[PDB]
């Protein structure tokens, strides 16, 4: 009951897939072989962790998931990997040729030669749920198969599962490590695509991400292991009240009550604290109440934008580890007195509170350091418009011109599909400009 | 595997070829055997993209060798790789191309094209995953330049789905004083502008220029300036060649440097001919380009950037995001984040550091200028057309030749004035 | 009020119903008309290159006329 499925598309979705389930691993005690001594039920069970792990009769717990890419060679990597025995060979599927950057060979021209292969195996998943809740779906904007794929699976998804919950974890664009120029039309074009198909969208900012590396853990130039180190853990703050249980634990959809007030307003802003390095951690225990003042720092964002120049419409505070109320009852006062969140006026101005007592994991090797006791914060605030306006201006700058368009057109796509999707760039944005305002 | 068909076509691109494939062999440890005597396993990694593997461990360049005459082959197959190449994939003719793109393109050629096809099929046959092509030749002579854009226009035929892609020697009177290399030259870019993906413009003009003024050789040879064009083949395909982000292959590359079809005539560019700053500053300075053409005197679409060695990524970072600002006049503004940068941990052979550019430049267009100069002097006064129309050709297609360049002229143009505002 | 319930649910239903049922449509819609644009331009292309070869033709064919007429 209560099964969550999760889909990897394309080399960011793989990737950070990898580091998601290997933290996982980490966090219930699962080995690379998918033995998990410590559960006493073999070949099944209703526990907490088996929302994300079925198992087999000889023990194995096996992620519910499946990796999508329409190239082999970064697939390739989980099949000869560290965890190769956690997956069976079916859920790990490739192509050969990939989108090549292009949102339109993602959808069309490469993507339809495998989405029913994609939709046979999904469905082999649920059907060994007894009560499948949902899709979790990691891709990114900017590749053709993160941006164009995702969006003809989020299609097909509806489809297929009607209006079960569909949750994303979306890559932003950065320059600092993006890898193509046409990033701005495949990010408008899968967020159009997949706008009114997804219940709520976690974006993470490659350069918010890189910044953190770079400023909290002193590392000089991040690399994709870096940074889906770091995501992986703000991933594992969100689902972390899906996998385990407790008294103080809340569900996510209790927190997307909160998040979500108009359908197309479902996109929080994730902060998360604290992200320190071992040679700082070993002098300083970061109590409840300074992490919980980190979660108001910008810099602490998984995107860049000021939530202090827009509004709030819900703010929700998921902490792990070693947390108490009390602890944070007091927190949330002091920042209540120093920090002037201002909240739209027809929503509550209270935080949404959740603890998970489970403490947090770090994967041997990396760079974040151990910790007690860490926050995820999620926000509505207006401000993350900024990211799409953002977008936007670049998308506008090179369409005005239709530079690269006919790479799209060749692929069969028509310049009706890029002002439509702006249009919808447009529209949201202007949905969020007015949500801020104040009623009559 | 993605693997890459390589086409190398007359006297030039047979020459051209052949130091390519010694270069990049030595850089995958591959000996003239074709056996693999390497110390790393990313010599290997993808090395499927350029070589088939045979039985025994042998490794065979996918690369057929085409030409009119025999005489350019016959010293490859006993030059120093010679015996890598598989012996079924050279085809010759006899008859010659006489430097008459009619006759490489109409005629002698003509006669010849399907033989080559029918080499062509059996290597993409058996290729997993088909890439398209990369032809090497010279636009001012017969063989290369005629028959060369006709296997452009068949191949285009038969894998229309496939990415093309050529390095085109333009002719300079620095270096061949054969008169007519104009007509070709310009019946050539007529077909390259219709019918290729991406085409490195290789200037014989500013091969001569760096060797005589940088290099200091006062009599340059064609060995001297096929040295410089090796270095760049091998620093533009080594993103293609070694594991890799950015580029990886021919229609990402495609999709990162065209925004318009037509514009797909890059500048080459080599450091050095020393400091991170140095070889970035060296690697935009015109003095390090392998066309002609100042970019000062024009704007850049878009720029790939490779760093080749052991280096500061950091460094690498910062000094090109250094050069951009400092230089922001010259790049277009309604193409954001147009410049690229990936990194090779593996050096060129003989250099601890090295960087290749990829530059779609609106001032490509004083390449073709030039060689628009030439071709209208002679045309004018209709000077040795018999040569062609005796082949079956009308003066009209020298016309819509001459049109059409100045029509690609006039579109670099017109993106090089666009603003943003 | 048992009325009102049960229009309340056949509501949901329908509207649920119409949601799918509009992106299947929709999607199906998409794939052929991406599909036909595609097919449209690889035949525009293969079109002008059978003309380059029409025109290969007419070279040869009056090289043949210029070389027996004369001679
Ligand atoms: N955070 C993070 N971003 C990544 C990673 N890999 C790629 N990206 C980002 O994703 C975008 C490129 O899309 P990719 O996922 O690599 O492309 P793809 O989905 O495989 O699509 P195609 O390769 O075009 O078929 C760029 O913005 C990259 O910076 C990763 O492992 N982690
Ligand atoms: C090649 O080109 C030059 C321009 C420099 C860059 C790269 O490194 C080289 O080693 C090589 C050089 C060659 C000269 C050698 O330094 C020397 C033995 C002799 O003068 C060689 C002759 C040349 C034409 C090359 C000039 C250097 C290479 C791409
Ligand atoms: N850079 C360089 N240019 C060459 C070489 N061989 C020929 N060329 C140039 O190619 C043009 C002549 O074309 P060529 O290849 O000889 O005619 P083809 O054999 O009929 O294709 C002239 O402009 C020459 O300068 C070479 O090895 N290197
Ligand atoms: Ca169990
Ligand atoms: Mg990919
Ligand atoms: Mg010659």
């Amino acid at each position: 009951m209560r099964e969550c499925i999760s889909i990897h598309v394309g080399q960011a979705g793989v990737q950070i897939g990898n580091a998601c389930w290997e933290l996982y691993c980490l966090e219930h005690g699962i080995q690379p072989d998918g033995q998990m001594p410590s559960d006493k039920t073999i070949g099944g069970g209703d526990d907490s962790f088996n929302t994300f792990f079925s198992e087999t009769g000889a023990g194995k717990h096996v992620p519910r998931a499946v990796f999508v890419d329409l190239e082999p060679t970064v697939i390739d990597e989980v099949r000869t990997g560290t965890y190769r025995q956690l997956f069976h060979p079916e859920q790990l599927i490739t192509g050969k040729e990939d989108a090549a950057n292009n949102y339109a060979r993602g959808h069309y021209t490469i993507g339809k030669e495998i989405i029913d292969l994609v939709l046979d195996r999904i469905r082999k998943l649920a059907d060994q749920c007894t009560g499948l809740q949902g899709f979790l779906v990691f891709h990114s904007f900017g590749g053709g198969t993160g941006s164009g794929f995702t969006s003809l699976l989020m299609e097909r998804l509806s489809v297929d599962y009607g209006k079960k919950s569909k949750l994303e974890f979306s890559i932003y664009p950065a320059p600092q490590v993006s890898t193509a120029v046409v990033e701005p039309y495949n990010s408008i074009l899968t967020t159009h695509t997949t706008l009114e198909h997804s219940d709520c969208a976690f974006m993470v900012d490659n350069e918010a991400i890189y910044d953190i590396c770079r400023r909290n853990l002193d590392i000089e130039r991040p690399t994709y292991t870096n940074l889906n180190r770091l995501i992986s853990q703000i991933v594992s703050s969100i689902t972390a009240s899906l996998r385990f249980d407790g008294a103080l634990n809340v569900d996510l959809t209790e927190f997307q009550t909160n998040l979500v007030p108009y359908p197309r307003i479902h996109f929080p802003l994730a902060t998360y604290a604290p992200v320190i390095s071992a040679e700082k951690a070993y002098h300083e225990q970061l109590s409840v109440a300074e992490i919980t003042n980190a979660c108001f720092e910008p810099a602490n964002q998984m995107v860049k934008c000021d939530p202090r120049h827009g509004k709030y419409m819900a703010c929700c505070l998921l902490y792990r580890g070693d947390v108490v109320p009390k602890d944070v009852n007091a927190a949330i006062a002091t920042i209540k007195t120093k920090r002037s969140i201002q909240f739209v006026d027809w929503c509550p101005t209270g935080f949404k509170v959740g603890i998970n007592y489970q403490p947090p994991t770090v994967v041997p090797g990396g760079d974040l350091a151990k910790v007690q006791r860490a926050v995820c914060m999620l926000s509505n605030t207006t401000a993350i418009a900024e990211a799409w306006a953002r977008l936007d201006h670049k998308f506008d700058l090179m369409y005005a011109k239709r530079a690269f368009v006919h790479w799209y057109v060749g692929e069969g796509m028509e310049e009706g599909e890029f002002s439509e999707a702006r249009e919808d760039m447009a529209a949201l944005e202007k949905d969020y400009e007015e949500v801020g305002v104040d009623s009559v | 595997m993605r693997e890459i068909v390589h086409i190398q076509a007359g006297q030039c691109g047979n020459q051209i070829g052949a130091k390519f494939w010694e270069v990049i062999s030595d850089e995958h440890g591959i000996d003239p055997t074709g056996s693999y005597h390497g110390d790393s396993d990313l010599q290997l990694e993808r090395i499927n993209v350029y070589y088939n593997e045979a039985t025994g461990n042998k490794y065979v360049p996918r690369a057929i060798l085409v030409d009119l005459e025999p005489g350019t082959m016959d010293s490859v197959r006993s030059g120093p790789f010679g015996q890598i190449f598989r012996p079924d994939n050279f085809v010759f003719g006899q008859s010659g191309a006489g430097n008459n793109w009619a006759k490489g393109h109409y005629t002698e050629g003509a006669e010849l094209v399907d033989s080559v096809l029918d080499v062509v099929r059996k290597e993409s046959e058996s290729c997993d995953c088909l890439q398209g092509f990369q032809l090497t030749h010279s636009l001012g002579g017969g063989t290369g330049s005629g028959m060369g854009t006709l296997l452009i226009s068949k191949i285009r035929e038969e894998y229309p789905d496939r990415i093309m892609n050529t390095f085109s020697v333009m002719p300079s009177p620095k270096v061949s004083d054969t008169v007519v290399e104009p007509y070709n030259a310009t019946l050539s870019v007529h077909q390259l502008v219709e019918n290729t993906d991406e085409t490195y413009c290789i200037d014989n003009e500013a091969l001569y220029d760096i060797c005589f003024r940088t290099l200091k050789l006062t009599t340059p040879t064609y060995g001297d300036l096929n040295h410089l064009v090796s270095a760049t083949m091998s620093g533009v395909t080594t993103c293609l060649r070694f594991p890799g982000q950015l580029n990886a292959d021919l229609r990402k590359l495609a999709v990162n440097m065209v925004p318009f079809p037509r514009l797909h005539f890059f500048m080459p560019g080599f450091a050095p001919l020393l400091t991170v700053p140095e070889l970035t500053q060296q690697m935009f300075d015109s003095k390090n380009m392998m066309a002609a053409c100042d970019p000062r005197h024009g704007r850049y679409l878009t720029v790939a950037a490779i760093f080749r060695g052991r280096m500061s990524m950091k460094e690498v970072d910062e000094q090109m995001l250094n050069v951009q600002n400092k230089n922001s006049s010259y790049f277009v503004e309604w193409i954001p984040n147009n410049v690229k940068t990936a990194v090779c941990d593996i050096p060129p052979r003989g250099l601890k550091m090295s960087a290749t550019f990829i530059g779609n430049s609106t001032a490509i267009q004083e390449l073709f200028k030039r060689i628009s100069e030439q071709f209208t002097a002679m045309f004018r006064r209709k000077a040795f057309l018999h040569w062609y129309t005796g082949e079956g050709m009308d003066e009209m297609e020298f016309t819509e030749a001459e049109s059409n360049m100045n029509d690609l002229v006039s579109e670099y143009q017109q993106y090089q004035d666009a603003t943003a505002d | 009020k048992r009325e009102h319930e049960r229009e309340v649910i056949q509501k949901a239903i329908e509207e649920n119903n119409n949601f799918i049922k509009m992106a299947k449509e929709k999607l199906a819609q998409k794939m052929e008309s991406n599909k036909e644009n595609r097919e449209a331009h690889l035949a525009a292309m293969l079109e002008r290159l059978q003309e380059k070869d029409k025109h290969a033709e007419e070279v040869r064919k009056n090289k043949e006329l210029k070389e027996e007429a004369s001679r």
